[PDB]
């Protein structure tokens, strides 16, 4: 193998390099918002983001070693979690704002244009707040993101799973390594490591809730989602 | 399914 | 007080707080139905709820929270906490879910309720993960405490985070005294908390399922379950 | 709210 064969800071670099770009929306800023324009804008964006993240998943150590069918499964489970923590990450330094895109910066009050969406914004804002309290770093974030990809689908899949757990461990080592040389005490390393991974629990929740909101919006036929969106969505039920 | 195509590509 | 407790005093206080294992009213010579099963296990969940409240206020630093905090925390985590209990109880019965010492359900008996078999599957996969990982009673009570304090904390708390840090120290304490090396400690701690993310997932699936059983009203639910249920927002097409 | 009371009691 070769995922097992990286150094701690060879892991970080590979992940930093693998990062997908940041996309703009097609948002005409001279036009105010309605529910249908909102969803449209936000779904159009997520759809274009989906292509990059897939080509990003192929560049995360170990993933390509997994069978095609196991790769599909991990993606179907985590896509919105991954979209979400990315969103949360971009917004970190925009208190009270959600940066869906550099040209699409949403105030929590704007979330109300879409029915039911306001709760989801509040959670996403809080997570972003949390990242700020904790002063989350880029190197850890990319580690967290990879964890989500490898961890969310795994317990619903044959020791293909064992390999996934080895890379999970390698990503833990990596995170500890970062905090160690960030000058953290041994105890301060455990606590932070736990604080970070505990957040993923809330991110799972946001994604579950969000998923249902999307299904809701499609049933309502308020906006037509792309055909990738509607597949990623139907994977969940 | 579009995911499978994109992935294997 | 919670903060100035030694790791040892933490583990003991938690082991003594453990709720008892309850029994089903299930009478074995009677056949099952989507109604009778749902009746048996909401009857069981409803009596278990009463003991969970108790255990909650015996968790160090929990009585220290405002009563509304207490409420919010429990409204958020109640099903996760029943689930991690379930999963832990079914550990030494692979392939089966010990809801009650006289209510051992296998994979096939989940078909009895539509939409139940997939949550059954996730649940079996989790206890299987626990057993495979060989989780210890002492580690289990820590995990359970973590869910109670962690799940709602982001939808409101330094106090809660400091307590959460104390439980993390204790988890490591346990590993360090079980012989695990330093990297083994932090890897096991990652694998543990990563599983809490799955439990959160099952909780959202099962909550949607419960609301589904209310919606097609296959069984009258109790006043408490309905309150629990209504602290979350849901739907059913 | 039953919860509130089971918690205060
Ligand atoms: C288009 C969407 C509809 C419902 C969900 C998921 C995404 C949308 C989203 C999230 C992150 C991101 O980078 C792009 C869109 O967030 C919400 C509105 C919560
Ligand atoms: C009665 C239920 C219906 C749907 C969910 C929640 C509980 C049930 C449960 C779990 C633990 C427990 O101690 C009591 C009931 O778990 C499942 C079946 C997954």
């Amino acid at each position: 193998s070769l995922a097992l064969s990286l150094t701690a800071d060879q892991m970080v670099s590979a992940l930093l390099d693998a990062e997908p770009p940041i996309l703009y929306s097609e948002y005409d800023p001279t036009r105010p918002f309605s529910e249908a324009s909102m969803m449209g804008l936000l779904t159009n964006l997520a759809d274009r983001e989906l292509v990059h993240m897939i080509n990003w998943a192929k560049r995360v150590p170990g993933f390509v070693d997994l069978t095609l069918h196991d790769q599909v499964h991990l993606l179907e489970c985590a896509w919105l979690e991954i979209l979400m923590i990315g969103l949360v990450w971009r917004s970190m330094e925009h208190p009270g704002k959600l940066l869906f895109a550099p040209n699409l910066l949403l105030d929590r009050n704007q979330g109300k244009c879409v029915e039911g969406m306001v709760e989801i914004f509040d959670m996403l804002l809080a997570t972003s707040s949390r990242f700020r309290m904790m002063n989350l770093q880029g190197e850890e974030f990319v580690c967290l993101k990879s964890i989500i990809l490898l961890n969310s689908g795994v317990y619903t899949f044959l020791e293909e799973k064992d390999h996934i757990h080895r890379v999970l461990d390698k990503i833990t080592d990596t995170l500890i390594h970062l905090m160690a040389k960030a000058g953290l005490t041994l105890q301060q390393q455990h606590q932070r490591l736990a604080q970070l991974l505990l957040i993923l629990s809330h991110i799972r929740h946001m994604s579950n809730k969000g998923m249902e909101h999307l299904y809701s919006m499609k049933c309502k036929n308020v906006v037509p989602l792309s055909d990738l969106l509607l597949e990623m969505l139907d994977a969940h039920r | 399914k579009i995911l499978h195509r994109l992935l294997q590509d």
